[PDB]
RNA sequence: AAUUUAAUAUAACUAUUAAUAGAAGGUUACUAAUAAAUUAAUAAUUAAUUUUAAAACCUAAAGGUAAACCUUUAUAUUAAUAAUGUUAUGAAUAAUUAUUAAUAAUAAUAAACUAAGUGAACUGAAACAUCU
């Protein structure tokens, strides 16, 4: 008795629930002949040796580089208390990608430069022009 | 006589390409090399 | 008690701190109903950055000769081998195909 | 085996998988909704390169310590609870947030640098230059000084 | 409930199919939704999409 | 002069006394990576110098090395991957079987 | 202030009539997101036009395969430069870091209608072959 709760043939499968389904699933690794290579995306590096073997190559390897100074205080997210800040491009057919309005921020660099804004003044400012 | 079977073939109308226009996706490999037959070879 | 409630445009409110429309009295639309005060906050979760410096802006536009992006960092910004941005055509390649 | 024997570090690196050493975050904990709003567009068009990249890996950061209270809240205990996930939505809105704007800055230079390139438009915004703020009636005595310096480092190479 | 099925999105025909019920069928689901929960967290008025 | 390994032992060495990355840093950089590792709780038959992740499927061992190294500080000397299966599974006999996710 | 009746919805198919026009699926994951401008009316707000970002893998034809997989360093090659190390032996020289010019590619893309080639048999002839 394999279910000592089910003493009587109640047509319960020795594993699982249905002996039959779709078959048109796709391939995984797991299964397959001993010759079946699915590959996870997880190696394009280095080149396959004559005799069966790998070599590394280093300037295809995945580095993540991470800046030297880190900021600790900017949170992932923001304090509720600042508004939702928009941006105004009045006049400017382009939109953030006009050149026009790189023009005058390069301008507006040169003749009185490196400047806060008007939106990061002040924390209680809903729009700000740019 | 009148040439039935070769004035009833029809050839796809290729658009024309102005120099300011998108990149076709696929594009043949080689220069054309001959004017365009204008009932193109016989498909029968 | 008010029968019916109408809304005849939008502003910005300070206090519910986002845009709210003025909600006045199916009727005569002088009458405002004002929108009630929000409730005091108190942010302190260590994960909320400070307003003072979460705005403070450290970025200018201050070159055309220098990328602001390194060269590197554009494949983590955008798909260099993107399926669709297709390119546009030249003299030589309409040659090329007109026969 | 005892672990009596053992030094583990108070500093150990892999504590900053879990909040304030915490093995899985309550409610009070948490912190609540109201209080909390993720950035905006063009709050991170006024950041530079390196705090852009100080903040996407500080939300990475907490990214996988939510991932981990998620796994462990509906691989045991099973709760729809949500209230990681909910969280690690809002820090995922920001991520591509930053993408978006790093994107649009990156073009924008590009597209600079074009318009720049034609003669006409760069003689246009030169001249513009040199009459109305270069060439002035000598109001700016060491400041013009300054404007150059940044002149040279903006439109040219020379630092 | 360990199913490993919120780290990865597998079934994506059948999840839609599932999640995007017909309209007109809507009651049939909403009978068994109801019948199989307490009355604590149970209201009498209709959901929203 | 010296084996292979023993080269390979001198180069860890080396970087761990210099307080430099102790394996070879790749020339493909992400920055910003999207990635996300969840970290599991001990088994028995692991010992308290090991840790356990739910990496990407898409995930070298050597991108590990690099992702904790770099973003947390922690250097994993030796790293091995489990790869997992897929059960079939359906909520009712009536909708078609799909294999659960595979986690790596 | 409430109720009934008939019609009207993003939320059915079929038939006729009138008008207009000739258009993504699947797999699972490091999930596959947007930004704006001009005009018209009560500082704001909708509508119309224009611009704009991202978009993994497979769906014969970059190559191959057992579809969602592997090889193709376009984060690439050549050239130049500043520096480092650095061989070579001040200069050179490549290696590296970082800039600029040139060198390159992504086919799922419907069905019905039309035209052309070839072209049956069952069946009717109360049988059958000319014929159908
Ligand atoms: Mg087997
Ligand atoms: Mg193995
Ligand atoms: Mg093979
Ligand atoms: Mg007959």
């Amino acid at each position: 008795l394999t279910r000592p709760w089910k003493k009587y043939r109640d047509g319960e499968l020795f594993y699982g629930l249905s002996k039959v389904g779709n078959k048109r699933v796709p391939l995984t690794t797991k299964q397959g002949n001993k010759t079946m290579y699915k590959g996870t995306r997880a190696s394009g590096i280095g080149r396959h040796t004559k005799f069966g073997g790998y070599v590394i190559n280093w300037k295809k390897v995945r580095t993540y580089v991470t800046p030297d100074m880190v900021n600790f205080e900017l949170k992932p997210y923001v304090n509720a208390n600042v508004p939702p800040l928009k941006h105004e491009f009045k006049g400017f057919s382009g939109g953030p990608l006009d050149p026009r309005l790189q023009l005058l921020k390069i301008k507006e660099y040169i003749v009185n430069g490196r400047v806060q804004s008007e939106g990061a003044t002040d924390t209680s400012c809903y729009k700000e022009r740019g | 006589r009148q040439w039935r079977l070769i004035e009833t073939r029809k050839i796809a109308k290729q658009p024309n390409y102005q120099v300011g226009d998108a990149k076709p996706l696929h594009m043949p490999k080689e220069r054309k090399k001959f004017p365009d037959y204008k009932y193109g070879e016989s498909n029968i | 008690a008010v029968r019916d409630v109408s809304f005849n445009g939008s502003y910005y409110d300070a206090d519910y701190k986002k845009v709210m429309p003025y909600r006045c009295v199916k009727g005569q639309p002088d009458l405002i109903i004002p929108w009630p005060k929000p409730d005091p906050i108190d942010v302190q979760t260590n994960l909320a950055t400070d307003p003072v410096i979460a705005r403070e802006q450290t970025f200018w536009v201050d070159s055309v000769v220098r990328n602001p992006i390194p060269k590197k960092a554009i494949p983590s910004i955008r798909n260099p081998h993107s399926k669709y941005k297709r390119g546009t055509l030249t003299a030589k390649d309409i040659a090329k195909l007109v026969a | 085996p005892t672990t009596s024997n053992l030094r583990c570090p108070d500093d150990h690196p892999l504590w900053q998988f879990f909040s304030n050493k915490k093995f899985i975050r309550s409610a009070d904990d948490l912190p609540p909704s109201s209080h909390i709003r993720p950035w905006s567009i063009p709050e991170l068009r006024h950041k530079s390169f390196n705090d852009l990249h100080s903040l996407w890996y500080n939300c990475l950061r907490e990214q996988n310590v939510l991932a981990r209270e998620n796994h462990l809240l509906k691989n045991i205990v099973g709760s729809t609870h949500d209230e990681f996930s909910e969280l690690s939505n809002s820090i995922r809105t920001t991520m591509w947030q930053i993408r978006h704007v790093l994107n649009e800055r990156e073009l924008a230079y590009s597209a600079s640098r074009e318009f720049l390139q034609d003669e006409s438009e760069r003689k246009k915004f030169l001249d513009t230059l040199a009459n109305d703020y270069f060439l002035n009636k000598d109001i700016p005595d060491d400041e013009v000084a300054s404007m150059l310096t940044r002149f040279q480092l903006a439109i040219f190479g020379i630092s | 409930s360990g199913s490993y099925q919120h780290l990865s999105n597998v079934g994506s025909r059948v999840m839609k199919r599932l999640g995007n019920r017909p309209k007109n069928f809507l009651p049939h689901s909403e009978k068994f939704i109801k019948k199989s929960t307490p009355e604590f967290m149970k209201s009498d008025l209709k959901e929203v999409d | 002069d010296i084996n292979v390994s023993e080269k390979i032992y001198k180069w860890t060495k080396a970087g761990i006394e210099q307080g430099k990355e102790h394996f070879k840093v790749g020339g493909n950089k992400v920055y910003f990576p999207k990635a996300r590792i969840i970290l599991l709780r001990p088994n028995a038959k692991h010992t308290p110098y090991q840790a356990k992740f739910i990496v990407p499927k898409s995930f070298n061992k050597l991108d590990l090395r690099d992702y904790l190294y770099h973003i947390y500080g922690l250097r994993a000397m030796n790293i091995t991957t489990q790869l997992l299966h897929g059960k079939f599974n359906r909520m009712n006999l009536q909708t078609t079987r799909f294999r659960e996710p595979q986690i790596k």
